[PDB]
């Protein structure tokens, strides 16, 4: 399914934007993927 | 040659082996359907959400 | 691949149950350990502590489906009862491989303020809540 | 010079192929990312090993690793030699280490590529069925190999390919009736005995 | 070139719109 | 910004800068014989100076018995140098504090860049432009020094810095306030 893969991209990036809305910057470089995807035991969000 | 139906959330295309008009390997989004007495794969079930 | 592996495992369990009837002995519980997490039901459900009272639970799927009319929060999972089916996915391997994909722990801690704490090594830190 | 008792250059490369492998969704996606890397020809034997070992971590066969390997072979011929060198390297050397849960993955894996002609039937000529030159885990690997041959092709289409194979390893005909008694006994234990009709004619003439 | 493959725009896509040819599928 | 005010509250950055400068001069008067100093002096410091990244002044001034022979300026962990270049009577010390980021947290590139810039600057007033600048990242508790060495300082100063980074109360108060904000504890 190609349309589901588009919704997965648009869905996951809205969640990352919700964190980027929490802090007052939507900047890409301020949020390397280490921020979102690091597990909770190391202080990251633990996003899958 | 296409038998189409929609189960609980799956959209299924059932295509038999002899109507395939060529046999190609597939990625794992494809069920290989096995006849019980031959143990031979004689149809391919194609899945979509 | 779950279902094809499930058919052979319950075939293997049925014969191993059949062999223990012939030898009149209890199943060794480690002979079956290699297929502990195999099989669609999940063979581990045969050795649950509460399997006798769960045998009288009937229609647990159809009641779980119609929980959408009783409750506001249904669940993310409405197809599986973990008591009747076991755990059907393991994601513990995902957590370790992300850390490798992010370059290891020491690369991740460069992003953080760990060195400002003054801690010599990561390992003792546990987390406060 | 400083002697290299460690292979940290290989371990970082072995990490990178594994991360490529786990970051993809479909088999064509990972096949793209490996061919994007432009791996040198000395390492292309080792890349096949990383694919196969990580196919044994899965604990079940997946069609991912097949269609991964099929797009490798059709790309360039040095990939096709790399699987042909690996299939000999797996059978002659690596069977002694592999558990029976890993053999059902490999026998279904190599049986997929052979039944769709990505490897020829002539690679099966290496495998020989005797009492001396067989492993008990090697007999397990052959059993899970032929079932994927039976399931994909059918019993009659497999009969045609084994007749054009002209191999001697599964099929002793020239003599040595203790091997003919061995080979009929082993194939019927798998469940395939329709192909053994050639040997039974050869066996009773010896008697 | 844009040979009928890709996106009408990468604006609402939430991606970059970067398209590369499948090296796997050739023959 | 709320958190960094709580971490650096009650002029902590200023208190940190006075604490290293004090700990340096209270060491260097102890080994006063092998240096052949006349006296060690801490200068009067503008309270804005410790957090003025635009320009800098000298903190600790050396006056020498005989005229010292200092090396061309090198890193803290440089192996060896030719001393024979500059015969000088007076050396200075500067303690620079920075707060690093993920991009720019190399103290070594920072201190060399500050030392080459401030000496060539006309505005930054150093007496007798020989003497080392000691840079400390407060974000990643790193430390480095880059400047002229005559003899004996370079092993003495790195023994001193390895102590002071472990021994300073003001750095430890900083490390406490970070740990209170982060809420992390160490088991075993």
């Amino acid at each position: 399914t190609e349309p589901l893969l588009d919704i997965l991209v648009k869905g996951e990036t809205r969640i990352q934007n919700r964190v980027k809305l929490g802090l007052n910057s939507k900047m890409p470089t301020r949020f390397p993927p280490a921020v979102f995807y690091t597990p909770k035991e190391l202080g990251g969000l633990g996003m899958i | 040659p296409n038998l189409l139906f929609s189960m609980c959330g799956f959209e299924v295309r059932i295509l038999p082996r002899q109507r395939m008009e060529e046999v190609v390997s597939n990625d794992e989004g494809v069920w290989d359907l096995v006849d019980e007495r031959t143990k031979q794969r004689t149809a391919k079930a194609y899945l979509k959400v | 691949n779950e279902f094809l592996d499930s058919q052979r495992v319950w075939a293997e369990y049925a014969t191993k149950r059949q062999e223990a009837i012939q030898q009149n002995r209890r199943l060794a519980f480690e002979e079956l350990e290699g297929s502990w997490d195999r099989g669609i039901p999940r063979i581990s459900t045969l050795f649950q502590r509460d399997r006798h009272t769960l045998a009288y639970d009937r229609g647990h799927r159809i009641r779980r489906e119609f929980k959408q009319y009783s409750l506001e929060r249904n669940s993310p999972f409405w197809w599986t009862n973990s008591h009747h089916d076991g755990k059907l996915w393991n994601l513990n391997a995902y957590r370790t491989d992300v850390i490798q994909a992010l370059g290891g722990i020491e690369t991740i801690l460069e992003h953080t303020l760990f060195k400002g704490t003054g801690f010599n090594s990561w390992e003792g830190l546990f987390w406060e809540k | 010079q400083i002697y290299d008792m460690t292979s940290t250059n290989d371990v970082e490369f072995k990490k990178k192929i594994y991360l490529v492998l786990k970051s993809s969704l479909s088999g064509d996606e990972a096949a793209h990312k490996l061919l994007k890397l432009k791996i040198a020809n000395n390492l292309k034997k080792s890349v096949v090993d990383i694919i196969i070992k990580s196919s044994l971590q899965e604990s079940t066969f997946s069609k991912f690793y097949s269609i991964l390997s099929e797009r490798m072979i059709t790309f360039h011929r040095s990939w096709q030699t790399a699987y042909n060198e690996t299939f000999e390297q797996n059978y002659t050397q690596d069977i002694e280490d592999y558990e029976t849960d890993q053999l059902r993955i490999l026998g279904k894996f190599w049986g997929h590529l052979i039944s769709y002609e990505f490897l020829p039937m002539d690679c099966l000529k290496i495998i020989k069925l005797t009492e001396e030159e067989s492993c008990p885990q090697g007999r397990i690997f052959i059993k899970f190999l032929f079932q994927e041959l039976v399931n994909e092709l059918g019993l009659d289409e497999l009969q045609l390919r084994l007749n054009s194979s002209k191999l001697d390893g599964m099929f002793p005909l020239e003599g040595d009736a203790e091997h003919i008694r061995y080979s009929i006994n082993f194939f019927t234990a798998i469940g395939l005995g329709l192909l053994t009709e050639d040997m039974r004619s050869r066996l009773t003439i010896i008697q | 070139s844009y040979n009928g493959i890709g996106l009408k725009s990468a604006k609402g896509s939430s991606t970059s719109g970067h398209v590369q040819r499948s090296l796997a599928s050739n023959n | 910004k709320i958190s960094l005010i709580q971490i650096f509250r009650a002029h902590l950055w200023q208190k940190i800068h006075e604490s290293i400068v004090f700990d340096i001069c209270q060491i260097l008067d102890g080994e006063l014989d092998v240096l052949q100093i006349e006296s060690v002096t801490k200068e009067t410091v503008h309270p804005r100076k410790s957090y003025k990244m635009n320009s800098s002044a000298a903190d600790i001034t050396m006056e020498s018995v005989h005229e010292w022979e200092v090396s061309k300026p090198s890193l803290l962990h440089e192996t060896n140098d030719s001393f024979k270049g500059l015969i000088t009577n007076k050396m200075w010390f500067d303690v620079q504090l920075r707060y690093g980021d993920y991009d720019s947290h190399d103290i070594s590139r920072y201190v060399r860049a500050k030392f080459l810039d401030y000496t060539t600057d006309n505005v930054s007033m150093y007496p007798s432009p020989t003497g080392v600048m000691i840079g400390i990242d407060l974000a990643y508790n790193m430390y480095d020094a880059y400047g002229n060495w005559f003899n004996g300082l370079k092993p003495l100063i790195q023994n001193s810095m390895r102590t002071i980074m472990k021994a300073n109360p003001a750095l430890y108060v900083l490390r406490e306030r970070i740990r209170k904000g982060l809420q992390i504890y160490q088991s075993s």
